RNA sequence: CCUCCGCAUAAGCCUGCGUCAGAUCACACUGACAAUUAACAGCCCAAUAUCUACAAUCAACCAACAAGUCAUUAUUACCCUCACUGUCAACCCAACACAGGCAUGCUCAUAAGGAAAGGUUAAAAAAAGUAAAAGGAACUCGGCAAAUCUUACCCC
RNA sequence: GCUACCUAAGAACAGCUAAAAGAGCACACCCGUCUAUGUAGCAAAAUAGUGGGAAGAUUUAUAGGUAGAGGCGACAAACCUA
RNA sequence: GCUAAACCUAGCCCCAAACCCACUCCACCUUACUACCAGACAACCUUAGCCAAACCAUUUACCCAAAUAAAGUAUAGGCGAUA
């Protein structure tokens, strides 16, 4: 119930809740899939805890007790994330040998940039599909003037880092 | 219900659409304003359904839930910083969870 | 009489008129994209 | 700006929250040929019409049981007229409106520039009852007026806004079905069917088993208080000249299987804070706990004919006046 | 701009098709003709001007009934809906066509010519030398586009060889095959010529704008011309 | 001729083919691999497509001649949105009917008795007027799409009081959203009949005859009368995917099988979108005729013969103003030829019930000219209403 | 595109002129590929035919900027490649005109493989690359499938 | 003139405007009849969660836990512990036929499967 | 004492006088914490063919002209639900807490909404009114203004 | 997004005269005759009074169109973002 | 003695060298930043003018494939300006 959205009822009010350490990634990958998954519910049931004690501690203008375990639960649960893409990303590599999960293209554009296009679901094919049609996924020959510009900007910008990086080291020699 | 993922079409015929490991995170708040007996108040991300509020609280707690409704909260951009650029405050969205069997 | 007044604000014509679409719509408004992505302007379109 | 109040609603205990707007105590209770006719009436709509068109169960609501209840409503007068001579000259119609206006309690505006005053609060009832009986004769006062009641009623710790209620301003309407110039002004018997929204298996599904007698004493307590103070108002009474008279109506509220049956007396209609500052006339509403009338139709017959429903609403229409 | 044609619908009915006007403006948006600018809203009713026109599953001449001669916004001459066999048809009402009346669409070209009845429609072959007619084609089956408005005839001046020589109503002679068809008669509204405006405002009803300010000396083109009459013109190859 | 449509707006032709396609051994280099449409590249010729499987709000139906219920003959429909060019004396070609001006004898004296009569009549039935009329709804002025069938029904209630009276109105019911259908042929046509909308006075008893074998035998002299040039058929749906089923709209076994009258409504609120007078006789007439044969054919057989028994089927069609009665009687089946036993029909036309209603009061030089109410009531129509009513039962 | 002088006269107007070509829609047979062609040419080609001595022979001797067409160049690509192939296609029932119509062009005979390349523009080059290249991805899978196979070889032969 | 720097939502803009756009939650429907919106429950996300009576694991690890060193599981490693013993057990008994690898877990194609892997048709 | 306002919707705007804490004409400012909950409104619809002459005006009588804003049928296809979004304010366009501009419904007559005087004195000149003996256009370019409420006639 | 003209589909017009009106009186509403004030103003064209019209060639909300060697104009060489 | 005044560091400029920049997830050509439907449209045309010629009307230098030199030469040009 709602009691699970908030902590026990003696740690109200207790300046300090001690904690533990987060779950490192190694061990989440020693642990299975469905206690991963068990895992999981367990992080989630207390990441809502932890959100609904911070935002009643901002509420009544008061300290949260220990943000530490909010820290922390967001990190176990970062790790348990990882460790369930990369063996579902093992498993892809290892049978279809695709190295992403979505579809896509390298493709130009209506400005001239080349862009991994992700690709989108749909039920009637390309040819016959209205708005993808509607877009434009070429650059007509007035877009080469602006992508020279593009770059040079760019050029100018390097030449700048690089010359302070060489006036700054020239300056530390100049103290040192 | 999860964020930030593409969701696989359905085709009428086809599977169950199944979340497993949700990134879906609520927060029980105070209600601002006096509010019913049975009355409940979350804030919840923008893309969460209030049929997907009602299936977290059934089958993660266990809560029977009667009614819900859900509201869009804007955060102000009136805030401005030393640059006079406006700060925006976000926005998010309330539920009204109501609760059941009395 | 008394000026000023001249802009009676409207979404639908400020989208319609200086959008996004009507932008790629034209080449010489993809052009007008471009100049402003050359200048780094934080709004390209309306 | 008022609250539009629905009698008809998804919101849950609005019987509580009526029984406030309304003033008014829910007492449980009640204060051959015609057997033969309502299974025809059934099985006229679900087995012999052959219809053309495939019916979806989402128009199921509007194409076979609003069917069924005016061809019941219009055979079941028509064969009791002769036991009760006023449902002759009785005025029976079909899908009209009933409005009512009325102002109930105070609030301060919050904010704005309006903060700090004093506002009345408005509710305007906006309800169009499947079949409605208008007799030109007021009907007897089932209980005395300045009844005792000591029951009490419901009250609400928060703003009529949270049960959802939201406020509108339009045309602020007092109507009994007809204008002020028909003679047929007073009420008899209403008849209701509750739409596809709030079925039984719906809220079934989404967990208000509860809620099911809910939605029917709501809808029963709203229409009935509507219909029998827009009577008075007809009559000429306010919350400055109240009722010297009892005003009376009952009403079957029906799914199309489940029935229930519901008798109101107003009172009073005093129920501003000035003219209810020391008013003890209360509002009342009887009713019951719905019943099937049948259990299952199969093919060319009625299994579970509950003939106690059947004559609930013989004895109902059977009422005139005095 | 993006101007589509309500001129769109495909089918031939006899109900009134909303237009859309032009202000007198072409495709691009521009005006192209000074004048035009709104009237009173106008639905079209479509006009069938092919007579000799059999219902689909039938061959050769017909007769069709007159229910109704109506008032068109769109033409100056009225309009009489008729209607043979399982059709209902728009045609253009001559000057004595009256409700509940009974009009022939022949295609036949006899030895003798027809004693011509006022409405009938007749190949100009069939018709005698100085018949009044109304409605007439360039080519046989073309359809009529000359002699359409209101209170105009032309004349059946002569029958030559397989061609037939009209005056129209420019009082120009105009040579065709004789197989092409022709109502006989005038086309109604004879005294459509007498309408006195008498408005402005009337004007602008019918959707005329005004007259531009802007003075202009009159030049070269302006003074009465006498020219003689053009020479007879002939569709006949 | 004249060809409708414009080419503007006429669907334009693909762009002329790559000439890559013309020459022979040559593999085509298209945009098809790029999945995206190319200035420089060639367009290509992409293959039909279809879904596979069948979803419903992408539905395509199959052409019109592979169709099962295509037949190459025309089957010609009329239902409630047709509209009769010639009006009676074609819906009397098409029935075989013969008009006899005037209700019966037997029915307007069920009235002529005036223990027949209800209690303060013309006060009830102004009262019916009035408040269909002025006191139905919030609007000052209702409009004839709600006071038509609320007159309807009060009138029909009204009458329906006389249970009292006569204890045999208890066999009756008022049944809507009543569909039926019946098929016949008539000079090698074939005609269908598809009644839908109003109000069906359902019966357990059959209505009596009216006229005597005698008359029914004397109708075969009488030629129907037409109406060249215009085709019989002039506005009935010509249909060609159809099916020739007879049909009373109620499966076996319904307690009040026999129709009694049905009960027409010009309820539309457009004078153009209202049906003339007519017409509206017309439309009563052909389903008159379509109910009482598709009970001739339910319970006789689709044989063709002169009915031993005459069906007999009355239909009250309105706007709400005006009033048409007609009594039809089916005589025969056998209708394919104009030449023996004809049915009859009863026709009591344009019966106004009131000549006009004043909403409002006409205050004009400050003196109230015209009161509020109903001018010009004519109880004789009620009358006729009550006798068509109280039918069988009286 | 140029520009003129009035009258032949430097001291009067200089003026924007356009000199075009007189188009002519002709049909022409190419014997190699057996089909008949409707082309717009100029009387230019015409002779530049009449001096080839064929269609055929125009189309193979003339390179592509004297060409100046896409719709010769693929021409040219779809006649060298009949040519290349001896296509059993050009007249299929009569070998012996199919290889006189062979040997009188055989001087032009190139290599099919370069041959698939005559007159590609370098986007349709480019996109026959990608076409020819793209190779759905293997599985590891197989891969490791392969690896541990030759590695429990060499076990096996120690 | 307009505010062009803040972000464009739904509360901008007229009445249609305001209803075209939306916050970004899924579909769970279609948009029928009268404006009439039917719910399809495949289309809905079904939370799967499990039974947690008699789970060991807690939010938090104890401190008092041996460091262990970081290894990102690999495709290699996959293959040499989950087919490899398989692999090498029937090769030294000699039954590996190198045509039916279906048997050692290889899927020819993802087509037929419920959860295929490319391109991905499941949620997380 | 004023009320030529007001309350809603539309459009526009986008937290812009809600609570707590805090400074330095007179005390809507800064930071924090909250809130607008759908039934109103938005967001619609399988195909192919086919159908659709008869205004509106209380629609009756009656008269029109400029000739009009509201309609299907046949046969296939079709199981399912109440999702998503707007909802606050003392508010928008005029550089401004601008005597300006601003669509519609109700109240237009108030049950809504508001304050012309910071305090004094009571000079000139100036502004806005009110009264004025006798006279009554003598004024002035002109009866402008004001007051009355008023005749006849040129030119265009 | 002003304005000139147009397209699509909308909305408003009390009361009195006479009942026929690009009719008269007259609100709302649209315009702007004359006077005074104002002239860095409340206002880069306003205010108060007085006026012209107010069922019409009227006024007006919304979306769209025509763009500068142009557009649009009941010609003021008007108007096309003070 | 108030207001103030002072200040060296952000960074920048010209060169040299050297071939510069794009897939956390998700969203984004429709009213961009919008999960999800029967289409298809599609790129290529000599700049001109200010200015100089003391007006202006032919004419009036504009990187085009490492320096230098031939050489401001041959040539061109209202045989003028200039090129
Ligand atoms: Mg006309
Ligand atoms: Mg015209
Ligand atoms: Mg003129
Ligand atoms: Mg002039
Ligand atoms: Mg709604
Ligand atoms: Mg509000
Ligand atoms: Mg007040
Ligand atoms: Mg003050
Ligand atoms: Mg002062
Ligand atoms: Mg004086
Ligand atoms: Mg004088
Ligand atoms: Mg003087
Ligand atoms: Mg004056
Ligand atoms: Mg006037
Ligand atoms: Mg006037
Ligand atoms: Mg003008
Ligand atoms: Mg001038
Ligand atoms: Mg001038
Ligand atoms: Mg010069
Ligand atoms: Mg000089």
């Amino acid at each position: 119930g709602l009691e699970e959205f908030f902590d026990d009822p003696k740690n109200w009010g207790q300046e300090k809740v001690k904690s533990g350490a987060a779950w490192t990634c190694q061990q989440l990958r020693n642990k299975s899939n469905e206690d991963l998954h068990k895992l999981w519910y367990v992080l989630l049931k207390e990441r809502n805890m932890l959100l609904t004690l911070e935002q009643e501690a901002k509420r009544q203008r008061l300290p949260m007790p220990s943000p530490e375990r909010l820290d922390k639960v967001v990190d176990s649960m970062d790790a348990l994330d990882k460790v369930v893409q990369e063996r579902e990303d093992a498993l892809r590599l290892l049978q279809t040998g695709q190295e992403r999960a979505r579809p896509g293209a390298w493709r130009r554009d209506i400005f001239g940039r080349i862009i991994w296009h992700k690709f989108k679901q749909w039920v009637i094919p390309w040819h016959l599909n209205k708005r993808y049609n509607r877009k434009r996924f070429f650059a007509l020959p007035y877009v080469d003037h602006f992508l020279r510009l593009e770059r040079e900007k760019r050029a100018r910008i390097k030449a700048r880092k690089e010359n302070l990086e060489r006036k700054k080291a020239k300056i530390l020699l100049k103290k040192f | 219900m999860a964020r930030n993922v593409v969701y696989p079409l359905y085709r009428l015929g086809g599977p169950q659409l199944r979340v497993f490991r949700t990134n879906f995170f609520i927060q029980l708040v105070r209600p601002g304003v006096a509010q019913p007996e049975d009355t409940v108040q979350f804030r919840i991300p923008m893309e969460m359904t209030r049929v997907d509020l009602r299936n977290y609280l059934e089958g993660i707690y266990n809560v029977p839930v009667a009614a819900v409704r859900t509201r869009v909260q804007h955060g102000s951009n009136k805030r401005r910083d030393h640059r006079n650029v406006r700060i925006k405050k976000p926005d998010y969205k309330v539920a009204y969870v109501q609760l059941a069997h009395g | 009489k008394a000026r000023g007044n001249e802009y009676q604000p409207s979404n639908i014509k400020r989208k319609n008129k200086h959008g996004w679409v009507r932008r790629l719509s034209t080449p010489a408004g993809v052009q007008v994209i471009l100049r402003r992505m050359l200048k780094g302007r934080k709004s390209l379109s309306h | 700006m008022k609250y539009m109040v629905y009698p008809q609603t998804f919101a849950l205990n609005a019987d509580r929250w009526y029984q406030y707007f309304t003033k008014t105590v829910f007492l449980s209770g009640l204060p051959a040929a015609l057997r033969a006719v309502a299974c025809d009436c059934l099985l006229q709509e679900h087995f012999y019409l052959r219809r053309r068109r495939r019916v979806h169960r989402y128009e199921e609501s509007e194409v076979i049981s609003l069917p069924f209840l005016d061809q019941l409503v219009s055979t079941l007068v028509g064969l009791l007229s002769p036991h009760n001579p006023a449902l002759a000259a009785a005025a029976l119609d079909y899908r009209c409106p009933v409005h009512f206006y009325w102002v109930r309690g105070e609030e301060i505006i919050p904010r704005g520039h309006r903060r700090g005053r004093i506002d009345d609060l408005r509710y305007q009832i906006d309800d169009k009852p499947n079949n409605q009986i208008r007799i030109s004769k007021q009907l007897a006062e089932f209980v005395p007026l300045d009844y005792s009641v000591p029951i009490e009623i419901p009250t609400i710790k928060c703003k009529p806004d949270k049960l959802p209620l939201f406020k509108r301003q339009y045309e602020n309407h007092i109507f009994v079905g007809s204008k002020t110039a028909d003679p047929c002004c007073y009420g008899h018997t209403q008849f209701h069917l509750l739409p596809d929204k709030l079925r039984r298996e719906r809220l079934l599904r989404q967990n208000c088993a509860d809620q099911i007698e809910v939605v029917f004493r709501a809808n029963a307590i709203a229409s009935l208080f509507a219909w029998t103070g827009a009577q008075a108002m007809y009559q000429g009474f306010w919350s400055e000249a109240d009722v010297t008279r009892p005003f009376v109506s009952q009403a079957v509220i029906t799914d199309g299987k489940y029935f229930s049956f519901f008798c109101y007396q107003l009172n009073t209609l005093a129920l501003t804070t000035q003219a209810d500052q020391n008013n003890p006339r209360k509002n009342i509403c009887w009713g019951t706990q719905s019943k099937p009338l049948y259990e299952t139709i199969e093919d060319n017959d009625v299994k579970g004919f509950n003939d106690d429903v059947l004559l609930q609403i013989v004895h109902f229409l059977l009422n005139r006046p005095k | 701009a993006n101007f589509v044609s309500w001129k769109s619908r495909t089918k031939y009915t006899i109900t009134p098709v909303k237009m859309r006007k032009s202000g007198g403006r072409d495709h691009t948006g521009r005006i192209r003709v000074h004048g035009i600018g709104g009237g009173h809203k106008q639905r079209y009713r479509m006009i069938d001007f092919l007579r000799f026109r059999p219902e689909e599953t039938k061959s050769g001449p017909f007769e069709e009934k007159v229910i109704q001669v109506r008032y068109d916004p769109c033409r100056s001459a009225d309009i009489a809906l008729v209607a043979g066999g399982s059709r209902k048809r728009w045609i253009i009402a001559t000057e004595n066509m009256q409700a509940g009346d009974t009009i022939l669409n022949s295609n036949h070209i006899g030895r003798m010519a027809v004693a011509a009845r006022e409405g009938d429609a007749h190949p100009l072959g069939a018709l005698p030398v100085g018949t009044l007619i109304n409605n007439v084609e360039s080519e046989p089956g073309r359809g009529a586009q000359y002699i359409r408005a209101a209170g105009t005839c032309g004349v059946l001046l002569r029958k030559v060889n397989g061609t037939a020589i009209i005056q129209l109503p420019s009082k120009r002679q105009m040579q065709v095959l004789e197989t092409c068809v022709a109502t006989v008669g005038r086309v109604s509204n004879v005294d459509h010529n007498k309408r006195v405006i008498g408005k402005a405002g009337r004007n602008r009803w019918l959707g005329k704008r005004p007259n531009s300010g802007r003075w202009h000396r009159k030049g070269g083109w302006a003074g009465r011309k006498i020219r003689p009459l053009p020479p007879m013109k002939s569709y006949v190859k | 001729a004249y060809e409708w449509g414009v080419r503007s707006t006429r669907k334009s032709e693909p762009p002329p083919l790559d000439r890559v396609y013309e020459i022979p051994g040559l593999e085509p280099i298209t945009f098809a691999g790029k999945m995206h449409f190319v200035p420089w590249l060639a367009r290509p010729i992409f293959p039909p497509w279809d879904r596979g499987y069948k979803d419903p709000r992408f539905y395509r139906s199959p052409p019109l001649h592979e169709h099962p219920l295509y037949k190459d003959q025309a089957c010609y429909i009329f239902h409630h949105r047709c509209r009769l060019l010639e009006g009676v004396k074609q819906a009397l070609w098409l029935t075989k009917t013969k008009l006899i001006e005037g209700l019966p004898e037997k029915v307007l004296s069920l009235v002529d008795d005036p223990r027949n009569h209800i209690e303060n009549q013309d006060e009830c039935v102004l009262n019916v007027i009035s408040h269909a009329r002025l006191w139905q709804t919030t609007e000052e002025i209702p409009k004839r799409e709600t006071y038509c069938p609320v007159i309807v029904d009060n009138l029909i209630q009204l009458c329906k009081s006389q249970i009292l009276k006569h204890p045999s109105l208890a066999r009756r019911i008022c049944v809507q959203n009543s569909t039926f259908s019946a098929t016949w042929n008539r000079e090698s046509l074939l005609l269908q009949v598809r009644g839908s909308g109003g109000a069906r006075l359902s019966t357990k008893d059959p209505l009596p005859t009216i006229a005597s074998r005698e008359e029914i035998e004397a109708t075969k002299n009488h030629v129907l009368e037409t109406f060249y040039p215009i085709s019989p058929i002039i506005d009935l749906h010509e249909c060609n995917i159809y099916d020739v089923k007879n049909d009373t709209g109620f499966q076996e076994g319904y307690p009040y099988p026999y129709p009694h009258t049905l009960y027409l409504l010009d309820k539309a609120n457009l004078r153009p979108h209202r049906l003339q007078p007519d017409q509206l006789r017309a439309k009563m007439i052909l389903f008159a005729f379509g109910s009482a044969l598709a009970q001739a054919r339910l319970l006789y057989g689709n044989d063709a013969k002169v009915l031993e028994q005459p069906v007999v089927v009355q239909s009250v069609g309105t706007d709400g103003r005006v009033f048409h009665f007609l009594v039809f009687q089916l005589n025969t089946t056998d209708l394919d030829c104009n030449e023996g036993v004809k049915n009859l029909a009863w026709v009591d036309s344009d019966q106004l019930l009131y000549q006009h209603f004043w909403c409002l009061p006409v205050i004009k030089k400050r003196v109230v000219v015209e009161p509020v109410g109903p001018v010009g009531f004519k109880p004789e129509t009620f009358r006729k209403f009550l006798a068509l009513y109280l039918h069988g039962a009286a | 595109l140029g520009q003129i002088y009035a009258n032949n006269d430097k001291l009067s107007k200089r003026l924007k002129k356009v000199w075009k070509p007189q188009l002519f829609e002709r049909e022409f047979y190419s014997e190699i590929l057996d089909k008949k062609f409707t082309v717009t040419v100029t009387m230019r080609t015409l002779d530049l035919i009449d001096e080839a001595y064929g269609l055929d022979f125009y189309i193979l001797k003339t390179p592509k900027e004297d060409l100046c067409s896409k719709f010769g160049m693929d021409l040219k690509r779809g006649m060298l490649l009949r040519l290349a192939r001896q296509d059993p296609q050009l007249h299929p029932e009569d070998p012996e005109r199919r290889a006189a119509i062979y040997d009188k062009y055989k001087e032009f005979a190139i290599p099919e493989e370069e041959a698939e390349w005559v007159g590609l523009t370098l986007e349709e080059a480019i996109e026959k690359q990608r076409l020819l290249e793209e190779k759905d991805p293997v599985p590891l899978f197989k891969i490791y499938v392969a690896e541990l196979i030759q590695q429990l070889q060499q076990q096996a032969l120690s | 003139g307009a505010d062009r720097m803040s972000k464009w939502t739904s509360k901008r803009g007229p009445r249609s405007f305001r209803g075209r756009k939306g916050r970004g939650a899924k579909g769970i429907g279609f948009l029928t009849s009268g404006w009439r919106f039917v719910q399809i429950k495949e289309m809905v996300p079904e939370f799967v969660v499990p039974d947690l009576t008699g789970f060991k694991l807690k939010p938090y690890v104890s401190y008092l836990a041996p460091e262990s060193e970081e290894t990102p599981l690999t495709a290699a490693q996959l293959f040499s512990e989950a087919v490899a013993p398989a692999i090498e057990k029937d090769f030294k008994d000699g039954t590996f036929d190198p045509d039916n690898l279906e048997k050692y877990g290889f899927e020819p194609t993802q087509e037929g499967k419920l959860f295929q892997l490319y391109p991905r048709n499941f949620l997380r």
